[PDB]
């Protein structure tokens, strides 16, 4: 899954709830991009 | 997502957001930060040059130390006061996304002082006012120009209270005729009763 | 819950046939009441005719007894097994048993609301309001724009002397950690209504 | 919706039990929540409506509770804001009775508004101001230290709303410091103003 | 905008480009140690000695460079907005770039130090809480009655104040209720063109 790309940028972001292991990739990608 | 050492909620964005700042650390370093922040919990003060001297590992910078030792009395304060155990700290620390080694030296140091913490953490818990001591004395009275002889007792009770620790105590001092001691007396006895009765 | 000698010799002459016929039981037992709850000092609430037979000093003595022990039974939470037991221990009987708690019962609610009412207590928050603010300036520094939150509690108790409002102002940082308190305190509440 | 983005819970509550309510009794109740919300102490008049009602003390506050908070909330937005047929279309999504409505929009709308404007603006004070302001100016001529003084000062006197007082003499080298800071303010003032109607106002 | 340097205060920098900027340096040392600690009087007659000028000269050049600093932060004046207020002095481009770099060097920290001068009210340190069920008293021996002890406290000129209250479970509930309102005003659209355009 090509996730971590995008997901480095969130966290990059200071969007930490990307790290949490246990949400769906729609809330961390979407969540994060709100 | 609700997470125990949180008491049934979700984590705090400012705690999620430090537990990223600690995984900077060693976990050789973490875990010796840990004991200085812990013993500052236990009362057994703080030493700023050491966790100064420790972190100078990662080169944190004074905002970074600040948010560190905030977030590590946070965690550990919270898994206390709602006696969470270690293996459950160690789990959830995790879906956080600290790492494992970082979770376990952090919950190994947790398990060895839980039961202090918590004894320390009902002592430190809101108090309006602490009883510090008494004192008394007894006087007989022999005669009076309002009454030519009187041959009573009466006592004098001194009560020291204190408002908050590190505080002298405020004396509270009252005169009593000795029926309204006899009855003081007999009342505080049951209101002891009852106390007894919960715990 | 014990009574002193004074009060249970009071009663044990209400028990009497002789002293009290059933009517001036049923008569000194409400005035007994009524001189608890009744606003006025009603200082003739003795004089009934069908008490004026009695001698004043056992009239008046067995009046407070009585009252003593509606007192000493309210405070206690007496069930009726409780009185009923300490009725027929001053050798009461049947009839009167029954009159005594029907008066007790038809008086309970208001004896246990001024009971209620004895006390001190802290001064207690009734209501809060606030204030958004965005500071500009101040007499030795430009472009601070930062919001302020000035906060005001209204405490209503007088037990002790007071001023009923306290204010104090608020950063973001400020009243978001003290929102997350009464939150933490809340969700404390709602824990206790599992047991 | 005007109530934000989740339903106060009295609201809620209040809402469903307005469908049992005499329209009679709700124009009774709505008297007395406008009234309380200008100041008037209303507690022994609900408690003998609550009995000419039959209403138990348990809905009277349920009721009393929702209401108010529904009129706050309306009554806190400017006009450019709420207006009566947005108003009345978020009221029916809680189902009140369309009458019920009505007198609602009433309060918010009607004759009653001006006078509750003016007391919610009273609220926004939180330090005290300037009840009263007197002074005296006086020349020295002679003192204890000096057998000619000639030298001028200002006797103030402030009274607050707070009820405090505060008597207070000024050189006149710190009431020249008093009167640039107060002229300085004042055109601080009329320069936000100028921001604000040409950023803020569009 | 610019700065409108007062005649005196003009005279007083004049000092400036009379000595090597080297002891310029010296005299931006000094100056931002008066801000940080406090001054002192003593240094001013040492310089004179050395400078072969009044201790006058050297204070009241040292106390106007001082103020140019002071209200350089106190504006957050530009760069260009800087220049453009200081070349109304004579004095060449090594003492302005000099100038230039010791105010950006400095106006993060002094403006913490301005910030200290503000009118003082008082504001939030912290809040404890306790829930209690009050079961007895000398009156009435049986009872529940739930209330949550608050202690709230405050700070004002630097002075802890502390005040013990209480309210009832609703009560509570309303007191959230308002203050998160409160704090769900910054997100709403009107309070966002402030912050947005008021700046």
């Amino acid at each position: 899954v090509k996730l971590t790309e995008i997901l480095e940028l969130l966290v990059a972001a200071g969007y930490f709830r990307a790290r949490i292991k246990g949400l769906s990739p729609f809330d961390k990608v979407v969540g994060g991009m709100t | 997502m609700r997470f125990r050492f949180c008491g049934d909620l979700d984590c705090p964005d400012w705690v999620l957001a430090e537990i990223s700042t600690l995984a900077k650390m060693s976990s050789v370093k973490l875990r010796l930060l840990c004991s200085q922040v812990l013993k500052e919990l236990l009362g057994q003060g703080i030493d700023y040059e050491k966790i100064l001297k420790l972190t100078a590992d990662a080169k944190f910078e004074s905002g970074d130390v600040k948010a560190t030792v905030a977030v590590l009395s946070f965690i550990l304060s919270s898994a206390a006061k709602h006696s969470v155990d270690g293996e459950s700290l160690s789990s959830e620390l995790q879906q956080l996304g600290l790492p494992k080694e970082h979770a376990a030296s952090l919950c190994r140091c947790y398990e060895e002082k839980q039961s202090p913490l918590q004894k320390h953490l009902r002592v430190c818990s809101l108090r309006m006012n602490r009883l510090a001591g008494v004192g008394w004395r007894v006087d007989y009275t022999l005669s009076s120009s309002l009454l030519q002889s009187v041959e009573e007792p009466m006592v004098h009770l001194r009560l020291e209270v204190a408002a908050a620790p590190g505080t002298p105590a405020q004396p509270v001092a009252m005169s009593l005729s000795a029926d309204k001691f006899q009855v003081l007396l007999a009342e505080l006895k049951q209101a002891q009763t009852l106390m007894s009765s919960l715990g | 819950m014990e009574l002193s000698e004074s009060v249970q010799k009071g009663f044990q002459m209400l028990a009497d046939p002789r002293s009290f016929d059933s009517n001036a039981f049923t008569l000194l037992l409400r005035a007994a009441f009524q001189s608890l709850l009744d606003a006025q000092a009603d200082e003739a609430v003795l004089d009934h005719p069908d008490l004026k037979h009695i001698d004043p000093v056992v009239l008046k003595h067995c009046h407070a007894a009585a009252a003593t022990y509606i007192l000493e039974a309210g405070k206690h939470r007496a069930d009726k097994s409780t009185l009923s037991t300490y009725l027929e221990d001053c050798k009461f009987d049947r009839e009167r048993i029954e009159l005594f708690c029907t008066e007790y019962q038809n008086n309970k609610n208001s004896l246990e609301i001024l009971l209620g009412s004895i006390g001190r207590s802290l001064p207690h928050i009734t209501d809060v309001s606030w204030r958004l603010e965005y500071q500009i300036k101040t007499n030795q520094l430009h472009r601070m724009y930062r919001p302020a939150y000035l906060v005001t509690l209204s405490v209503q108790n007088t037990d002790s002397p007071s001023y009923p409002e306290i204010s104090f102002s608020c950063s973001m940082e400020q009243l978001q950690d003290l929102v997350g308190k009464l939150k933490d305190a809340s969700k404390s509440l709602e824990r206790a209504t599992q047991l | 919706s005007f109530l934000g983005a989740q339903l106060p819970p009295e609201v809620a509550a209040m809402a469903r039990l307005l469908g049992d309510l005499d329209r009679s009794t709700f124009r009774k109740l709505l008297k007395f929540v406008v009234s309380s919300l200008q100041g008037e102490d209303c507690r022994e008049a609900v408690q003998r409506l609550g009995v000419s009602a039959n209403l138990p003390e348990e809905q009277l506050g349920a009721l009393l509770a929702g209401m108010h908070t529904l009129l706050q909330q309306a009554l806190r937005l400017p006009p450019t804001s709420l207006k009566p047929d947005t108003f009345r279309d978020q009221l029916q999504e809680l189902c009140i009775p369309q009458d019920l409505v009505g007198d609602l929009a009433s309060v918010v709308f009607g004759s009653q508004r001006p006078l509750l404007d003016s007391v919610a603006q009273q609220q926004g004070a939180w330090l005290p101001h300037v009840a009263d302001f007197r002074w005296r100016v006086d020349v020295a001529i002679s003192t204890s230290a000096l057998a000619r003084s000639l030298q001028p000062s200002v006797l103030m006197q402030l009274k607050l709303s707070d009820g405090s007082a505060y008597r207070f003499e000024v050189p006149t080298a710190k009431f020249q410091e008093l009167r640039y800071s107060v002229a300085l303010v004042l055109k601080e003032m009329a320069d936000l103003e100028k921001r604000c109607e040409r950023r803020l106002q569009d | 905008m610019l700065l409108e340097l007062s005649e005196e205060h003009k005279e007083h920098l004049a000092f400036l480009p009379q000595v090597d900027s080297a002891v310029v340096a010296e005299f931006g040392r000094i100056a931002v140690e008066f801000l940080r600690r406090g001054a002192n009087p003593k240094i001013y007659e040492g310089a004179a000695r050395k400078l072969n000028v009044s201790s006058d000269t050297v204070q009241h050049g040292v106390e106007g460079l001082t103020y140019l600093l002071t209200e350089s932060s106190k504006l957050m004046i530009s760069e260009l907005d800087f220049q453009d207020s200081v070349f109304v002095l004579g004095f060449s481009e090594e003492l302005n770039k000099l100038l230039l770099q010791l105010y950006l060097d400095n106006r993060k920290e002094i403006r913490t130090i301005l910030s200290e001068l503000a009118p003082s009210l008082p504001s939030y340190h912290n809040l404890e809480w306790r829930l209690d069920v009050q079961l007895a008293s000398r009156s009435l021996r049986q009872q529940i009655k739930p209330a949550v002890t608050i202690k709230l406290h405050l700070n004002q000129n630097g002075d802890h104040n502390t005040k013990v209250l209480q309210t009832d479970p609703a009560t509570l509930l309303h007191l959230v209720q308002q203050l998160e309102q409160a704090l769900e005003e910054m997100k709403t659209n009107h309070c966002r063109r402030v912050v947005r355009n008021i700046k």
